[PDB]
């Protein structure tokens, strides 16, 4: 426990005995050896702060039944442990995966551009023209009115840096958060 | 055969269900009833609550609600000289253990 | 990892080191204090080890453990479900019957309860209605004062048989329901709502709100709580007379017989390892369901006896079938299967179903039926001649069938909403995991990839034929 | 409703066997209570009890309105004396007369009392398993069985006790029943002679370490209980004839039931041998195994061999006067 | 052996009305109410107060009429007070012809 | 066994020790026992430490304030603080020299040994002001970065933690001093982003933590951190004009002006208990808006803008069955309409699309507004009411009443504030009248009535266009 | 629950039905029986019944009685000083109440 704990609880003449007091030292070193770590392993635990290697990684096991996440690729894991833990409430907004895209690729900003398609169907089918949000003003095509569809692609400056392995992340890692009537299609660069 | 005191919490042998009993025990020693008793913790008795429970009950198996009176996990701290503690009787304690032991059922459960 | 070998090693060591222990005590006095210690110092950590181990949900080894980790992230189990069934003999014995009397309490040769949902025929000759297990008992509280929270708890014995629990509460003259809410999500300073929760020990509570979350219940007033109780799992045959109770004054007038379908349709509560998991993944559910996996959790929990459902949007349709549609915007696809029911009833109840499921808004459901794929093995191996060559097939058929048939629960190993697609590896490791077999071939026949969307591919035990000898 | 509040903190003294008494939530004194009789026996006629209490106000009977169908709330424990065990108990008052300034009452266990309440209706089991019964019978007790073996059939008749059943059961089991502290107890009489003792009783020794006998009755007389239980018992089958069971030498007695199994074990029963009167041990219970040890006081010291090592508790009463913790028990012999 | 209680006087102090605190001071305002109440003037319970009027027209000296009235005090006393433990009583002439001083302790 | 008792284990002792020469004598005596006992003792501390710690693992069986304030990830809310007591005082000036403003935040000490301070600036006009007291003191603590980590944590001591009300952070590098604001869990935080986080220790002591360079922005190698506290005592009071207190801390002062409260000083609060904590703890997230749960659209505008008489929410399917076409632009839109008692249509849009804005917005989906459509209906009543009334007050009364349970501005619509769009049938109008006592007969009749879609229709009652015929019996 | 003194005229709980057995005892108290005893309203007794009834019978709920014989429908109507009552024994009151508690009946009723 501390320095001289279990020695300091013998009465005043049998502290002065040396080998009394030695056997109390001796039993005290072997308990701070083999016991004291787990004990001070289940208290800490209480905050995702204080709490050792092992039990974050049993945390993080436990949070990857129902996700994809790999622990190297943000700079802290228990970042990585409470920030999951946040979003996880703001489901299927643009924050999550805003916060999840600027947290796990050191720091790169991106904004989500929805697609529109054509209101005129019979001339134009469904799925030959689309125009991502930032191309939608700056156009010529489809020469009509447009509607918003269930589609979307994600913009990216240069500055802030290749593609394949952005993409490759992205389809692994970031996907998952996705809703599942939401489609993805492709990367934009600017 | 070697058995256990009735006044001894270890009674109840599941660590989570004892949780009902300590915490009862623990809102009752911060309340304010006229049979309570006050008790400074004296400077002999830093390391050892067996003696602060021996000199206020006469039994010394009650260490227990004394080391959850001070706010502490391991009898190894030591508590602070002069803090102030509130300590119910004995049966109390005694026929709460029992209750938990035996009935287990929270205070204000309702039965038909 | 310490091991007694250990600990007596560092012990030796430990004296040795010593200038007085090592000098002036020898050889008689010293071993069986390191016996005694090291033996202590074991257990010590043995019990240590246990205790971390119990600390976390998902390597918890008892039930009360789990409990409270569960009402942690609150989750309440789902409960029992009474059985139902019909009655279609009710003629009279004397004149002047119940012409048409509807919730009539009836005892079943058992002293178990029953009770009529709707109301009768006029009973010509006879009338036919259905009935269930359900009875009725109340119990309540009044209100001394405020104490903001006003947790009222049911005992242990009320909470196993439970299946609704409503809420009333009366001041100055005037009753009214209050409804429930998920925890405290958008109600706040004059909503009646309330949260349901589960101790560790198995009692179940209702909890009212706060002054700025919630109306406390206000002084001078009286909580009723109705609950509706079942046992679990009972089945009655067909035949047997059911005599009415309380209002036993029909007994002499009225003869009650059970005929057509039986009593059938009992459920139990959860299991331990079911909460387990439900439990973990309610962290993610929340109450949104927004994500793939969602609507299969909720249609689990809603519809009982469900094996396995999968949801798929738009793109998976698009990838799988048809390049483009305008229709597929939007548009959810349900596929299920159901042992006891047939693929119309499914598709009745689950629409049904989904009319209550949260964050439903633009939104459209389409079900497509299943289809089956036989599957087949045959087996070439040698027994240690000990046991004879026709038990070993039998039970080796058994056990096959229970494992990997099409009313199996490997495709669900627990509750949670999941499809789990059957791969060659699971055969190869089962059928060694019985250890009948000293050395054992396998050879697969007419077996067909699963899209994982709409396929199922359950295995034919009888078709297929097993080669044994030795 | 019934609601479960906690204990009083104004209770703050501890007595020897008897601790509170309440009706409901409110509490007799202590101090007025003299007497205390508390039995526990070896069959299936519950526990009783009996309560002297001082009532010279007219106060217990006049104001709290004490008669057929009171429920006390009765604490009874000894965690300091011999035994430190504790427990609680209700019980049903039957009648209550009042003399001289003071009322005697008489109660019986409520889970019990259930059990000795004459049948409205009859019931029949037909070809179910014992333990079927049991829990149908008493749904309000744990049970703690070891001899059941097979399955047979049952019958309640119309203004019987339900008691009768389950003695019928014990017998065609071969065990010994009494319900006692929330439980009620089946242990089969084969394996009880082999158990091994649990405390040790010893006279005449004052360097003992463990407890003293102070008064004991020798019983001599095994022909008394053994003369019921001479007989060579036989029954009519329908499909084998007439069955016989039992010695061959011994007179013929006719039964109804044709189970071989429930003729062999009809002649089981327990020998007493010997009554003592101890210093207020409260963890006597039936059931238990005890080892005796008795010197004589005179001549040379020598030890008495009519009384047998290891005996089985079958009645055990305690009795607390305003001085004084007594017990009493009965022990005995697996024939 | 947590037994407080309120001026049975209200009485104005800094923070507001005098509290008393401990085992000893309770006993204090318990008999302090004492003596200010006559027997009588309770609207309920007419069966509690003091009896120190009957003091008041005597000589201070010692006569048989005090060691009447002491016996009917303290009996009073130990009626309507019970728990308090009290000693004795002193009874003297103080200050001026016309004074007397009456003195109740407890132990 | 897995409790120990003395008993077990000197008893293990003598089981292990027979059969040896040296150890055997000794079986029955006092040395033994004392050593067993002394080595049980360790043993009863490590089963008690394990289950114990066992147990306040979990918030929901936690005995103790401070584990569920520990384990509680969110500090704004889930442990309250106490609040300083307030009051008036009279500024009155002794003699010459006394300074002519008074500065602000001076220090009082009273009679009983109690700080107080004046908030607010007092300007004597004759020697005579008022102002504001409240209670508390400010302490400051220092520290300094002697190395730079994730994480970096600075923690007060026990009495700063009993006492805290307000904390601000003030870290310094070279000559500039800047303020840090506080966040909830790093929320919209990066680089560049001067945040900090605190945090309650398993022992009663408050911190702050600044973590991670991506997250956040570690104050640097060579700065000086420093925390303000402001002290107060909750439950502490003071009567009215009984006070005097004593100028402390700017003594020059306290010869000048006499200072006399003239109000009580009252009404602080203390800590909450450990069963409130917890379950405000567990339930943290009602008190703020943070998203629409459960997509329910209405609800949330009800509540975040009061008053709204009736509003409902739209959807694709709905408009398709509305406007029997299958699609103009109908796609990945909410369509929503409402009424306001005393507010344009114009301005319930604005604060509509506002409150919604404020949240963040689903993926893909558009708000847009349709503006209500005024449909009013009106009556005719031929009836008799006895002679023992008057009609003209029965007549007044009739349209008070019906103007209150029928009309634009009645809460019909939505009797409970939960969002539903309730529609008036022509029953109700009957079964209304019914219940009053002054027709013996009556035969009512509607005028301009028209059936109403239950999403953008508006239906209402119009008293002072309709006609009534009341005749003598 | 809160038992009522077995000398109050509350213990019949409607105030109807308690007419009858006020009646009898204003009935009584206004004749000229030989067991009756005569008291004057002390000057201290003005607005405090409970004195008169504690003075003459001992017993302080007996307050409904005195207010009664003297005249008055509220107990804060000062009583006037000197007024002559007369006042029944307190056996006869709980004979008379536990009469017209359990059984009801008129003084005067046939039965067959």
């Amino acid at each position: 426990m501390q320095r001289s704990w279990f020695n300091h609880r013998l009465t005043s003449a049998k502290q002065k005995s040396l080998l009394y007091k030695s056997l109390a030292d001796l039993v005290q070193s072997m308990m701070d050896t083999f016991v004291d770590p787990w004990l001070e392993r289940i208290t800490n635990r209480k905050s995702i702060f204080s709490m050792s290697k092992e039990d974050l990684e049993t945390r993080t096991n436990e949070l990857g039944q129902f996700f994809t996440i790999r622990t190297s690729n943000s700079s802290s894991v228990p970042m990585l442990l409470q920030q999951r833990l946040d979003e996880i409430h703001f489901k299927g907004t643009e924050r999550p995966i805003n916060q999840t895209i600027y947290r796990e690729f050191n720091g790169i900003s991106v904004l989500w551009d929805p697609i529109y398609a054509p209101v005129d169907l019979e001339r134009h089918p469904y799925g030959t023209v689309l125009i991502p949000e930032s191309t939608l003003e700056t156009t010529g095509g489809t020469f009509g009115e447009m509607f918003l569809t269930s589609r979307g692609m994600i913009s990216i400056p240069i500055n802030d840096l290749i593609t394949e392995e952005i993409l490759r992340k992205f389809n692994q890692f970031v996907k998952p958060l996705l809703p599942l009537h939401i489609v993805f299609d492709g990367l934009t660069l600017y | 055969q070697y058995p256990l005191s009735r006044y001894d919490d270890r009674n109840i042998a599941d660590p989570i269900l004892r949780a009902e009993l300590r915490k009862e025990v623990m809102l009752m020693c911060e309340s304010n009833d006229k049979n309570l008793t006050i008790y400074y913790v004296l400077p002999d008795e830093q390391y050892r609550p067996d003696l602060l429970a021996y000199r206020m009950w006469g039994i010394a198996e009650l260490r227990w609600v004394v080391t959850l009176a001070a706010g502490l996990e391991d009898e190894s701290q030591g508590m602070t000289v002069g803090k102030k503690l509130k300590l119910p009787p004995a049966t109390w304690i005694r026929e709460m253990i029992r209750h938990f032991q035996y009935d287990g059922q929270v205070i204000g459960t309702l039965s038909i | 990892t310490p091991t007694k070998d250990s600990i007596r090693a560092e012990f030796e060591e430990l004296v040795e080191k010593d200038s007085f222990w090592s000098k002036f005590v020898g050889s008689q006095f010293v071993s069986m204090l390191t016996l005694f210690i090291t033996q202590i110092v074991y257990r010590c950590f043995q019990y240590a080890d246990a205790a971390l181990a119990e600390g976390f949900i998902s390597t918890a080894t008892r039930r009360s453990s789990i409990l409270a980790a569960a009402e942690t992230n609150s989750y309440v189990g789902t409960k029992p479900t009474p059985s139902s069934g019909m009655i279609e003999i009710t003629a009279t014995s004397e004149d002047a019957p119940a012409v048409i009397p509807k919730n009539m309490p009836l005892i079943s040769d058992d002293q178990y309860p029953y009770m009529t949902m709707d109301v009768c025929r006029l009973v010509d000759g006879t009338g036919t209605v259905e009935v269930a297990q359900l009875e009725i008992q109340e119990v309540t509280y009044t209100v001394t004062a405020a104490k903001e929270f006003l947790e009222v708890v049911l005992s242990k014995a009320l909470t196993a048989v439970c299946y609704k629990l409503e809420v009333f509460v009366t001041t100055d003259g005037k009753t009214t329901q209050w409804s429930s809410s998920t925890m405290f999500r958008l109600a706040g300073s004059k909503s009646q709502v309330y949260v349901e929760f589960y101790k560790p020990s198995e009692q179940l509570g209702v909890r009212f709100g706060d002054g700025l979350i919630g109306q406390i219940p206000p002084e001078g007033s009286t909580i009723t709580l109705k609950v509706w109780c079942t046992n679990g799992d009972i089945t009655l045959v067909a035949g047997q007379n059911l005599t009415p109770v309380d209002s036993a004054a029909n007994l002499a007038n009225l003869i009650s017989v059970k005929t057509t379908t039986p009593i059938t349709a009992g459920t139990d509560a959860e299991t331990t390892e079911i909460t387990r998991n439900r439990a973990q993944y309610y962290l993610a559910y929340d109450d949104q369901v927004v994500w793939g996996g969602d609507y299969t959790y909720f249609l689990v929990r809603n519809i009982p006896g469900l094996s396995w459902v999968k949801a798929w949007g738009e793109g998976q349709q698009e990838k799988l079938d048809g390049a483009y549609n305008v229709q597929n915007i939007n548009k959810i696809f349900i596929s299920g299967w159901h042992p006891n029911k047939s693929q119309s009833e499914l598709e009745e109840m689950i629409l049904a179903a989904f009319k209550k499921v949260p964050n439903e808004l633009n939104k459209k459901f389409s079900y497509k039926e299943v289809r089956k794929l036989p599957f087949k093995i045959t087996i070439t191996g040698r027994i240690s001649a000990s046991l004879t060559i026709e038990n070993v097939t039998d039970e080796l058929k058994s056990a096959l069938e229970t494992k990997f048939g099409r009313d199996s629960t490997f495709f669900d190993p627990n509750r949670v909403g999941k499809y789990i697609l059957i791969k060659k590896k699971d055969v190869w490791a089962f059928i060694e995991t019985l250890g009948y077999f000293r050395d054992f071939y396998l050879e697969f026949v007419e077996w067909n990839e699963s899209n994982g969307f709409y396929d199922f591919v359950y295995l034919d035990t009888e078709n297929s034929t097993f080669n044994i000898s030795y | 409703t019934k609601t479960t509040t906690a204990p009083e903190t104004d209770s703050k003294r501890t007595q020897l066997f008897l601790q509170s008494v309440s009706i409901g939530q409110n509490e007799i004194p202590r101090e007025m209570i003299v007497g205390c009789t508390y039995v526990e026996p070896g069959e299936l006629s519950g526990p009783q009890l009996m309560l002297m209490i001082r009532d010279s106000t007219a106060y217990v009977v006049n104001k709290l309105g004490v008669k057929f169908g009171t429920i006390l709330t009765v604490s009874l424990g000894d965690p300091e004396g011999h035994g430190g065990i504790l427990f609680s108990e209700e019980f049903f008052v039957l009648k209550a007369p009042r003399k001289d300034d003071t009322v005697l009452i008489y109660a019986f266990s409520n889970p019990v009392r259930l059990l000795k309440v004459p049948s409205t209706s009859a019931q029949y089991f037909v070809d179910k398993p014992p333990s079927a019964v049991v829990s149908s019978l008493a749904p309000g007790l744990k049970v703690n069985a070891d001899s059941f073996r097979k399955t047979s059939t049952y019958h309640l008749n119309v203004g019987e006790k339900p008691t009768k059943v389950l003695q019928e059961i014990a017998r065609d089991t071969g065990s010994m029943c009494w319900a006692s502290r929330g439980m009620i107890n089946f242990k089969s009489m084969e394996k009880m002679a082999n158990a091994a003792p649990s405390l040790t009783y010893e006279s005449a020794n004052p360097n003992t370490s463990g407890f003293t006998i102070s008064q004991f009755n020798i019983l001599n007389a095994d022909y008394e209980y053994q003369r019921r239980h001479n007989y060579r018992m036989a029954s009519y089958d329908m499909t084998k004839g007439v069955v016989y069971s039992g010695n061959q030498e011994d007179p013929i007695k006719f039964t109804s039931n044709p189970d071989p199994t429930a003729l062999a074990n009809y002649n089981k029963f327990i020998l007493p041998r010997l009554d003592m009167l101890v210093e207020g041990n409260a963890a006597l219970t039936p059931g238990t195994t005890l080892k005796i040890v008795v010197h004589n006081t005179a001549g040379d010291g020598e030890l008495d061999e009519s009384i047998p090592d290891k005996m089985i508790v079958m009645s055990v009463t305690h009795f607390e006067d305003r001085f004084r913790f007594v017990s009493r028990a009965q022990l005995g012999v697996v024939n | 052996a947590n037994n407080n209680e309120i001026d049975p006087l209200l009485t104005l102090e800094l923070s507001g009305v005098k509290t008393y605190e401990s085992q000893e001071e309770a006993w204090g305002a318990r008999l302090y109410e004492w003596l200010n109440t006559y027997q009588g003037e309770v609207y309920g319970d007419p069966s509690w107060g003091n009896v120190l009027p009957q003091f008041k027209h005597e000589p201070t000296n010692l006569s048989h009429v005090q060691i009447a009235v002491e016996a009917m005090l303290l009996q009073k006393l130990t009626v309507d007070l019970p728990d308090i433990p009290i000693s004795g009583l002193s009874v003297a002439e103080g200050d001026a012809f016309d004074k007397l001083k009456i003195s109740i302790r407890i132990r």
